């Protein structure tokens, strides 16, 4: 999935 | 997962020489990418955050650059403490993924080994076990390629290699290479023989001796 | 001024639970979007990355080692701990944990998350080697531009030392770094290119031998 701060 | 792929695996240079270091992630990471410097015995440093962001109190010879797919880590002018191995960490996905490193040491002309092969002490065999060790001595560049041979088998799983630290005056490499059988599988062979693949060698080099000749 | 120390034993036996334990100073784990990750490292091998846990608890785990791993947080003892269970051989290496830095913030409103995009200050890392092994003394046996050696095996723990000719002789010499056998000792050679001595010595076991080689 995607990091903690991604988007 | 993400695979990142750095290149190359291992780079030789001279103090004052431009450096540069690729990184290849397999999907793209945005800019969340990191560098680090990390000294033997040591715990990895920062250098580069955020793909490209100069990390407080790091030197100004150190640069990154790149987005998604592709970076890279130059530094300008080397200096002696930056012969080590460099890493990049990808922080966009889970797991946070680290490069496999590039080792970057002291060039030096090329230099074949000189290698040796040593048969196991009559004191082992009596304890039942067999360590045939083969000795490449200071060569360069430490890529070298040791292949154990008995009675013509290519032989796998059974060997154990170390390398040494670059010397700090040859700049050369040492390998050192163990091959343990037990002593009963030892006595149903021969020829042992210890291969050896370098740069500096024009074709392979052979070393080897017959078990039990007097 | 961040710092952070692992802490943990230093040998642990297949099938056993390892509790590795990093301790910090400098910051706080109710900090603001601030994280303390693990990362190991087999000897001579490349970084992996192991768990992370974030102020507000969140946690992630290497998919690779998740069924093994627990990371917990203690924010009143500043600490943060790793639970790996059911340790084999793979699992000796260097353990480091490492800080996470949260989002820059103005007027707390965080307004640059770039430096997020690294771990930035690690701890020395602790060695941590996995073997059923107890302690034990080396069988020492001679290695006959010439070369000759002694070959240092089946001892443990590390370390050992190894001298040519109770110090005299250092041109040549070269002590490579000992391999873990898959019987859970380790074993080393020593050599030199040039009568020939090696002086070993094994302080775990007391065990001291001088072994004279000769052509």
């Amino acid at each position: 999935e995607l990091d903690f701060w991604a988007s | 997962a993400l695979q990142l792929t750095q290149s190359p695996s291992s780079l030789s240079a001279s103090v004052g020489d431009r450096i540069t270091i690729t990184c290849r992630a397999s999907q793209g990471v945005t800019s969340a990418l990191a560098w680090y410097r990390q000294k033997p015995g040591s715990p990895p440093q920062l250098l580069i955050y955020d793909a490209s962001s100069l990390e407080s109190g790091v030197p100004s010879r150190f640069s990154g650059s790149g987005s998604g797919t592709e970076f890279t880590l130059t530094i300008s002018t080397l200096r002696p403490e930056d012969f080590a191995t460099y890493y990049c960490q990808q922080l966009h996905f889970y797991p946070h993924t680290f490069g496999g490193g590039t080792r970057v040491d002291v060039r030096r002309t090329v230099a074949a080994p000189s290698v040796f092969i040593f048969p196991p002490s009559d004191e082992q065999l009596k304890s039942g076990t067999a360590s045939v060790v083969c000795l490449l001595n200071n060569f360069y560049p430490r890529e070298a390629k040791v292949q154990w041979k008995v009675d013509n088998a290519l032989q796998s799983g059974n060997s154990q290699e170390s390398v040494t630290e670059q010397d700090s005056k040859d700049s050369t490499y040492s390998l050192s290479s163990t091959l343990t059988l037990s002593k009963a599988d030892y006595e149903k062979h021969k020829v042992y023989e210890c291969e050896v693949t370098h740069q500096g060698l024009s074709s392979p080099v052979t070393k080897s001796f017959n078990r039990g000749e007097c | 001024r961040i710092t952070l120390k692992e802490s943990g034993p230093p040998l642990v036996k297949p099938t056993q639970t390892l509790t590795l334990t990093c301790s910090f100073s400098g910051f706080s784990l109710s900090d603001f979007g601030v994280g303390v990750g693990w990362i190991r490292q087999p000897p001579g091998k490349a970084l992996e990355w192991l768990a992370i846990i974030y102020s507000d608890d969140d946690k992630r785990y290497s998919p690779s080692l998740n069924t093994r791993l627990t990371i917990t947080k203690d924010t009143s003892k500043n600490q943060v701990v790793l639970v790996m269970t059911r340790v084999s051989p793979v699992d000796t290496a260097t353990y480091f944990c490492a800080h996470r830095r949260g989002p820059t913030t103005l007027f707390g409103v965080p307004i640059a998350r770039g430096p997020v995009n690294a771990m930035d200050v690690w701890g020395q890392g602790i060695t941590v080697t996995i073997s059923s092994t107890s302690t034990k003394g080396p069988s020492v046996f001679p290695l006959a531009t010439a070369a000759l050696g002694c070959l240092v095996k089946d001892y443990f723990p590390e370390p050992v030392t190894v001298s040519w000719n109770s110090g005299a002789l250092t041109s040549g010499v070269h002590t490579f770094p000992a391999v873990l056998q898959s019987s859970g000792l380790y074993s080393l050679s020593s050599v030199v290119t040039v009568t020939y001595t090696c002086n070993v010595n094994h302080k775990p076991s007391n065990t001291k031998v001088d072994k004279r080689v000769e052509p």
